[PDB]
């Protein structure tokens, strides 16, 4: 059951990069392809993620797309740049200019086709591909523009597959330009009706854990990142170890799932780890249980305090106690019950892994979905119309070809997420 | 923090209760139904005993033992003293009953047989000498509702000639344990008794509310054992614990023990515990006869904080502990 | 001699028909390569074990089953395992990608694609049969192929072989070893649409096999592996009659006859002792009235729920081991003036006694230790209704609002199925308090 | 207190014990169901595929 991960744009291929490194040396692949790993748990499932070629190398299943060359020749350059396909890099030359109608309508439409060339090719070879992981933020042109120009049209030649990405929310706290609040609007608009799961990863939440907690006085992309890669390699381990669960993405967006457009997840990790810093002293599970539902390790900035679980997904790794791990997760339930649902029963479930990520002997990943995600959303929402009300900006995109109308939907279809999500909050 | 849900808000014994864990800070009170719960007061009627003990990680625990409405319908309470062997036939404390039914040949076969013996022949649903009034009564009502031999000599106290009902409080825990709140209550007509007149209704019915004289002895037509026992130590030359209390302390351990298998969680899932409010009846030679078992009672105002209180430190303090007894213990 | 096929569908299936067929091996003498010394007769017979064993000129003693599940991960176990070469290929059945635990993918999207091929495998096997007498089931009630698909296959199996029985063994949901929030509408809908084509089926909730492990063989959490040996053994208690010689339940037809007097209320609950540690270097042994005592405590039953409350219909015991009448007679009657056990006032108050010698058998190495007498009791309780009770109030909550419901409307499922099922349990659930009051 | 039925056998006994007397759709209609399911998925693919169109 192959996965297709595409990853587009400059944030799209940093953390793309950052993700194919950390799961390669989880699953003992170097650099150049060969494994030399210890244990066959880290082969037993690597087809999901690596396809095989001769010599027995395993090249990522990874389609690399960009409207600039800059990003994605660093790639190229970076560590584990050499064993990527290199047909699969697709890139134009003329840029997106953090403009998302450069991405879906002008320069990306250009370049769209050749990507799905690539995109058929890897799905041609799947025995049973079960879908698509796509890694862009939604504030800038390409990940966000042409991103979901691509999602738009994989789920026209692929209807049936799973889409399930990874979305950047845009802060003004780690900010390019002034216009990634339109550029997340009109992205949002398309993850709501064309993805069936998509983590949200808010740079606002990434900021914060590096400068609060991290102690990071200034924090860079690459500590963000160091964040964002630690909780990918957590929400994918159901996805790549062989467990008592052999997990896939539809069972996972079935079961997360209630309502087919509420399905924008709150992930968060334990412990929380700056670069460099080794912890040295293990977390108890009471510790990682009790970590991992904190609001401060969580990689959307929404108090969960303020919302309700509709459902939880919660990946512990490590050599440790599965009688301790239930006691703990239930009673995270029992005494804070206010705060899941109670219309939908057992709404929280568990899954052990015994391989812990590099340089933790334990550790915890959370995958909330929860309605206080709508806090995201009005955030996003209120930064929208700060400008839109005097039509600011405006004309980067109306010289694309974008007509005002296109806006007023865009921020129309967020809104009424936020109040579908506040109609399951008082429910 | 233990939880606990709320679902009969009517229960004047367990609102009190709800304050007294509240005012703990170590119990939350949660919506009415939310599962994730350690304590179920429940609803009188049709209480889910089917959901309760299927939480993992909460040890459950429920305010009425499942089974317990055979001896608290008067209908249930006849048959289960006449088929059970632990207490039947010639069970010499209850008075002569049977059930009736309206849409019965044997209580008329005791009925001629009092009649040939020309002895006292008054039964009760309502009270009367002549069955056909207690029969042409069943039918024009609905209902199934036994008739019981009316106690025509029953003790009365002075001054006043007047009539009275025993309450006693009884706590049953999770292990089984039996316990008698040591305060009962004489609940009292203030009304003479009247061997002639059983249509005249109040003299005869010792119901708080059926009482609309009332207060005139004391207050509230309630006469609490302080009191009662000093009454029988300077009328009658005995003490409350001896007349009455022994007699009532073997008519509870024998109902109880008597559905003990019925209705014991000891090997179960979950766990109950349930309060009764057992009705005493005692005639002019001091014999204590049981009249019926009630399995949602209340209380008497100045009791409530004492008996509340006893049943968290007895009843849910013994199952969920937090971080001078009111009892006396039945033993079997 | 009457042949029993039998069909394990999805994950929970196949991995229970992996623990019965291990078991009926070692209960059989036959070993793992499927040669069986102990029988003469080389290449047939109409002996007792023939109902669930055929056999091939070269003395190979194959089951009469076949394994089915949308996904190949599990029955490829089976495929590579210690009883590899006991089944036939054709006997394997696995399809590409499984229902994602949505009764809606495994009736009507993917089953409508596997049917055909699953009832021609299942042909094949009845045409080896001279008189068959029809099939177990085995699955859970909350996958999707589990749920979905065995409804499905259960509807044909009524048309193409209408005058056979057809018994389930079903595992019920528990939310501790459950992995999937829509496990009631799974239950509900597959529940629904079975009932008319099942003779008899025997409920395991998961949640008390767990509790059993947990307090009886000291294991503090569970695996499919501690839980699905347990229930191996109760389903052998269950079948050996079909197995063994005997008087007691000697055909399909006969569990009907005995067990269920009502046709939609046919779930009996089972009761299974002793369950002692093998771990356990000290154990006294269990008499005659103790293991049948044992039966009448809800912690030995194989659903939770309280048989005072309700009312039998029909109470078999099945023993093994050193076990004579005398003594079975000597306990029921000391536990009838100790215990509530009413009957319906239609039914006589009796029990259907069977006594096999030989003692329960146990996997080496497994977690059971060996007994001197065991018994499992299948009595047929309104009291059961209590997990019917359960499971639609889950049912409920999740459906007044909807939720997962898109799901199923999207493999192609009309939103009144839902309310269809749920009103056919509103009716079991009547049926279950008029009977039981 | 009555047995009854008692059979013996080499590897074991049964009898009956008493303690007191008392006081389907045809292959078209499912081939039919299952299409209507198909014919379901098939329109809701359609408006899918003609909302992407637009
Ligand atoms: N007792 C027992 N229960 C099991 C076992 N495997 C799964 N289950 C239970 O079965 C339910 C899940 O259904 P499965 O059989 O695993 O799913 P499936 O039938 O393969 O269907 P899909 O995976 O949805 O296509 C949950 O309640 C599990 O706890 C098992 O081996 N033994
Ligand atoms: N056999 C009997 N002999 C004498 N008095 C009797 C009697 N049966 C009932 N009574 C009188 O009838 C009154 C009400 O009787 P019942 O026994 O019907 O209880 P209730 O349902 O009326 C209220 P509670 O449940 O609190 O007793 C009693 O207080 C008692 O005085
Ligand atoms: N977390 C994270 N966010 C990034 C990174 N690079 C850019 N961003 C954010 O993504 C948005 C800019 O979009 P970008 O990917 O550079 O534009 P694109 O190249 O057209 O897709 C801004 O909100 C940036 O803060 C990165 O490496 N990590
Ligand atoms: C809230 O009910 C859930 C949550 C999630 C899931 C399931 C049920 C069932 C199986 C798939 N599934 C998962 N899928 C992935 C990719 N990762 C995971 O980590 N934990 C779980 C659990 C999990
Ligand atoms: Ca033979
Ligand atoms: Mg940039
Ligand atoms: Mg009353
Ligand atoms: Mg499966």
């Amino acid at each position: 059951r192959e996965i297709v991960h595409i990853q587009a744009g400059q944030c799209g291929n940093q953390i793309g990069a950052k993700f194919w490194e950390v799961i390669s040396d989880e699953h003992g692949i170097d650099p150049t392809g060969s494994y030399h790993g210890d244990s066959d748990l880290q082969l037993e499932r690597i087809n999901v993620y690596y396809n095989e070629a001769t010599g027995n190398k395993y090249v990522p299943r990874a389609i690399l797309v960009d409207l600039e060359p800059g990003t994605m020749d660093s790639v190229r350059s970076g560590p584990f740049g050499q064993i990527f396909r290199p047909d699969n890099f697709v890139f134009g030359q003329s840029g997106a200019g953090n403009n998302w109608a450069k991405g879906h309508y002008t320069e990306g439409a250009e370049l769209v086709d050749s990507v799905l060339d690539v995109v058929r090719k890897e799905s041609e070879s799947c025995d049973c591909l079960q879908g698509f992981q796509l890694t862009h933020s939604l504030g800038g042109g390409t990940g966000s523009g042409m991103g979901t120009l691509l999602i738009s049209k994989i789920r026209e030649e692929y209807p049936d597959r799973i889409m399930n990405t990874f979305s950047v929310m845009p802060s003004p706290k780690v900010s390019d330009t002034v216009v990634e609040p339109y550029n997340a609007t009109l992205s949002v608009h398309q993850l709501v009706e064309n993805t069936d799961e998509t983590y949200c990863i808010d740079n606002e939440a990434l900021y914060d854990i590096c400068f609060r907690t991290l102690k990071l006085t200034t924090p860079t992309y690459g500590d963000l990142n160091h964040l964002v890669s630690a909780t990918m390699s957590g929400v994918t381990t159901c996805l790549r170890f062989p467990g008592q669960l052999n997990a896939d993405l539809r069972k996972l967006a079935v079961n997360m799932v209630p309502f087919p457009r509420l399905h924008f997840f709150m992930p968060g990790f334990a412990p929380l780890t700056s670069r460099g810093s080794q912890q040295y002293r293990a977390l108890t599970v009471p510790e990682l249980t009790q970590q991992m539902f904190d609001s401060k390790n969580m990689m959307a900035a929404c108090d969960p305090r303020h919302g309700r679980y509709l459902t939880v997904a919660a990946i512990f790794r490590g050599r440790m106690s599965m009688k301790e791990v239930d006691e703990q997760m239930l009673n995270v339930q029992n005494k804070n019950s206010s705060y899941f649902v109670e219309w939908i029963p057992n709404n929280v479930k568990t899954a052990v892994c015994d391989i812990p990520p590099r340089g933790l002997k334990m550790s915890a990943t959370f995958i909330g979905n929860s309605t206080a995600i709508q806090e995201l959303f009005k955030r996003i929402s209120e930064q929208f119309t700060a400008m839109f009300r005097r039509k600011a900006f405006l004309h980067w995109y109306t010289g694309e070809g974008m007509d005002e109308m296109e806006f007023t939907e865009a921020e129309s279809n967020m809104n009424d997420l936020v109040s579908e999500y506040q109609q399951y909050q008082d429910a | 923090m233990y939880t606990f849900v709320v679902r009969d808000e009517n229960s004047s014994v367990y609102a009190e209760v709800s304050r007294l864990l509240l005012a703990t800070g170590q119990w939350k009170r949660l919506r009415k139904d939310n599962p994730r719960f350690n304590l179920m007061l429940g609803e009188r009627n049709r209480l889910p005993f089917g959901r309760l003990g299927h939480e993992p990680g909460l040890v459950q625990l429920v305010n009425y033992y499942r089974g317990a409405d055979k001896l608290c319908r008067k209908a249930s309470l006849v048959k289960l003293i006449k088929t059970s062997p632990e207490l039947s036939e010639s069970c010499t404390w209850f008075p002569e009953s049977y059930v009736i039914y309206p849409t019965r040949e044997v209580f008329l076969a005791a009925y001629n047989r009092r009649r040939e013996g020309r002895e006292g022949n008054v039964w009760i649903a309502l009270i009367s000498s002549e069955a056909s009034e207690l029969l042409d009564f069943i039918d024009e009502q609905g209902q199934v509702h036994v008739i019981q031999k009316y106690l025509e000599k029953p003790l009365l106290l002075e001054p006043g000639h007047r009539k009275f009902d025993i309450r006693s409080w009884v706590l049953v825990d999770h292990l089984y344990n039996i316990y008698l709140y040591r305060e009962g209550v004489l609940r009292t007509s203030s009304e003479p008794y009247n061997s002639a007149n059983f249509q005249d209704k109040t003299c005869h019915l010792t119901n708080h509310c059926i009482q609309k004289n009332y207060g005139r002895y004391e207050e509230g037509n309630e006469m609490f054992f302080e009191e009662f026992n000093q009454y029988l130590m300077d009328a009658l030359n005995t003490t409350l614990e001896n007349s009455i209390l022994l007699q009532i302390k073997h008519i509870i351990r024998s109902c109880l023990m008597c559905i003990e298998p019925a209705i014991s969680t000891k090997h179960l899932h979950y766990q109950s515990f349930q309060l009764f409010g057992f009705d005493f009846m005692v005639d002019e030679e001091l014999k204590v006869w049981l009249i019926e078992v009630n399995g949602a009672p209340a209380c008497a105002q100045k009791l409530y904080a004492e008996l509340c209180q006893g049943i968290v430190d007895v009843a849910i303090s013994s199952v969920f502990p937090l971080a001078t007894s009111i009892f006396i213990k039945l033993h079997h | 001699m009457r042949e029993c096929i039998s069909i394990h569908v999805g994950q929970a299936g196949v991995q229970i028909g992996n623990a019965c067929w291990e078991l009926y091996c070692l209960e059989h003498g036959i070993q793992p390569d499927g040669q069986m010394p102990s029988d003469k007769t080389i290449g047939g017979g109409d002996d007792s074990f023939n109902t669930f064993f055929s056999e091939t000129g070269a003395g190979k003693h194959v089951p009469r089953a076949v394994f089915v599940d949308l996904e190949p991960t599990v029955i490829d176990e089976v495929r590579t395992g210690t009883y590899r070469q006991l089944f036939h290929p054709e006997q394997l059945i696995t399809g590409k990608e499984d229902a994602a635990n949505n009764y809606a993918r495994g009736h009507y999207t993917i089953g409508k694609e596997i049917i055909d091929l699953v009832l021609d495998r299942i042909r094949k096997l009845a045409d080896q049969c001279t008189g068959l007498q029809g099939f177990l089931v085995f699955h859970s009630f909350g996958g999707g192929t589990g749920s979905g698909f065995t409804s499905l296959l259960m509807e044909r199996l009524s048309v193409d072989y209408g005058k056979k029985s057809k018994l389930e063994f079903s595992i019920y949901p528990a939310p501790q070893v459950s992995t999937a929030v829509v496990e009631p509408y799974n239950s509900i809908l597959t529940t629904h649409t079975t009932l008319e084509h099942s003779d008899c089926a025997f409920m395991v909730d998961n949640e008390a096999i767990y509790d059993i492990c947990r307090r009886n063989l000291d294991i503090e959490r569970p695996t499919y592996t501690n839980l699905n040996r347990l229930i191996s053994q109760i389903v052998s208690s269950i079948t050996a009659s079909l197995r063994f010689d005997g008087a007691l339940n000697v055909d399909l037809t006969e569990f009907q006859t005995n067990l269920v007097p009502y046709p939609r209320i046919h779930f009996p609950l089972a009761t299974y002792a002793p369950v002692i540690s093998a771990e356990k270097a000290y154990h006294e042994q269990l008499s005659v009235a103790e293991i049948t005592n044992a039966c009448f405590e809800p912690a030995n039953q194989m659903v939770k729920c309280d048989p005072r409350h309700g009312k039998y219909m029909a109470c078999c015991l099945l023993y093994r081991g050193d076990v004579v009448p005398k003594d079975v007679n000597a306990a029921i009657a000391t536990i009838k003036t100790k215990r509530s056990i009413q009957f319906v006032d239609w039914c006589p108050t009796g029990f259907k006694v069977g006594i096999n010698y030989q003692p329960p058998t146990v996997v080496p190495g497994g977690d059971l230790a060996k007994v001197q007498r065991a018994v499992c009791m299948l009595s047929n309780t309104t009291a059961i209704a209590e997990a019917w009770a359960r499971l639609d109030h889950k049912f409920d909550l999740m459906y007044a609002k909807r939720a997962f419901v898109h799901w199923y409307v999207g493999e192609g499922m009309e939103e009144g199925e839902f309310s269809e099922a749920r009103e056919d349990m509103a009716a079991l659930e009547k049926d279950y308090e008029e009977v039981g009051v | 207190m009555e047995v009854i039925e008692l059979n013996k056998c080499t590897s074991g006994q049964s009898f009956e014990v008493i303690l007191k007397p008392p006081s389907d759709p045809s292959l078209e209609e499912i081939q039919k169901k299952l299409e209507a399911a198909e014919e379901r998925r098939k329109y809701q693919e359609a408006e899918l595929l003609k909302h992407l169109a637009e």
